[PDB]
């Protein structure tokens, strides 16, 4: 009746400081479908965040790809914050330059 | 084999609007069409360049089909409330997957017409395309209705006919992207752990299609049992990413090999921390 | 093209 989402945060292209890129937040295996996904930079919300269509997998569980434009720097910290009915509190996953 | 699949969802949200209705269509793992009841002017829309070739009649018919399914799913949701004695205050989900797998030949391999209510199996057309499997006493009511209506034969005719025919036409029109290969570009990274040993992470980037095998080896042994693997994930441009890591002693980097096997490669790759 | 769901629960 209720499934906790799995989250991965990663870049479209290998990161290079000062060069524009796209940051992906791939959220999968959740139910029900209602979900809130936002992307952060140093704790602050990123204004434009575009999402793929939501779909479901062979097991009836939902997935979606959120993404945004970002220019990675040496010092800036990026994250994906996911709010879902299966979780008491929103879940934040931080971007790792080698994951 | 290749597949054409339609993934349909209806979700009630009582007190914040009419139920939301969605359809998304895929050839293989590639999304080509979508309908969403929340859009301004809800209509079937292209989601790949190759489907844009279809003329206006295609879009008008697919739109009317989705709107018909939408009305029909909203009745299904109300019916499910009566069958399960649920109130009209709770949010509920109805999912449907229909489509076909065809061989390289072009003949049908498997048809699919299956429903779920609140993320649980409800009713499915059997592999024979003749009979239904109801998952509970409520779905048995629906099965009885559908057998009396001759639903199974109508649906078998779609799965064996239109579905197979349209997949073959989509594979031809979208030949360029659907049936291509792109090789994985691979590299190995290196991270000193505080325990005194290192993480070797093997990347595979920009490959199409999604099928790939990443493995680490120590002197030809497969190390399947001790390898961290992420799920293959979309880069958001039609290509896929994947990595596999291992932990190795600090001086023994050169003894481990990553192997990448993919359709796009002329030869499987062998990498090492350099 | 997708399927029509003529049959209700």
């Amino acid at each position: 009746i209720q499934k906790t989402p799995q989250i991965q945060v990663y870049s479209r292209h290998p990161p290079e400081n000062g060069k524009p890129n796209i940051l992906n937040c791939y959220v999968t295996q959740f139910h029900p479908p209602h979900i809130e996904i936002q992307m952060l930079k140093n704790g602050k919300k990123i204004p434009k965040v575009e999402m793929s269509d939501m779909s479901f997998s062979k097991d009836w569980s939902f997935y979606i790809l959120a993404h945004t434009e970002f220019t990675p720097t040496e010092t800036d910290t990026y994250a994906c914050r996911v709010k879902h009915a299966s979780m008491a509190e929103p879940k934040t996953v931080y971007w790792d330059r080698d994951m | 084999s290749h597949s054409l699949r339609y993934f349909v969802t209806a979700v009630s949200r009582p007190g914040f609007g009419e139920p939301r209705y969605m359809e998304v269509g895929y050839v293989d793992n590639t999304e080509f069409v979508r309908f969403d009841s929340d859009a301004e002017n809800p209509r079937y829309e292209p989601r790949a360049r190759w489907i844009e070739q279809e003329g206006p009649e295609y879009w008008e018919r697919e739109t009317r089909r989705a709107k018909g399914n939408e009305q029909s799913f909203r009745v299904d949701l109300r019916t499910a409330l009566r069958y399960y004695n649920q109130s009209a205050g709770g949010s509920h989900t109805l999912q449907w997957m229909a489509g076909c797998d065809v061989e390289s030949d072009g003949r049908l391999l498997r048809g699919y017409w299956q429903f779920a209510y609140d993320g649980c199996d409800y009713i499915a057309l059997n592999e024979d395309l003749k009979t239904w499997t109801a998952a509970d006493m409520a779905a048995q009511i629906t099965r009885r209705k559908w057998e009396q209506a001759g639903a199974a034969e109508r649906d078998r005719a779609y799965l064996e006919g239109e579905c197979v025919e349209w997949l073959r036409r989509y594979l031809k029109n979208g030949n360029a992207t659907l049936l291509r290969t792109d090789p994985p570009k691979a590299h190995v990274t290196h991270h000193r752990r505080p325990e005194g040993d290192v993480t070797l992470r093997c990347w595979a980037l920009g490959f199409y299609p999604a099928d790939i095998t990443l493995t680490w080896q120590l002197n030809g042994e497969e190390l399947t049992q001790e390898m961290e693997l992420v799920e293959t994930r979309p880069a958001g441009d039609g290509t896929f990413q994947k990595w596999a890591s291992v932990v190795v002693p600090l001086g023994k980097e050169q003894k481990y090999t990553c192997h990448v096997e993919h359709e796009g490669l002329p030869e499987p790759l062998t990498l090492r921390w350099g | 093209t997708g399927a029509a769901s003529f049959d209700e629960f």
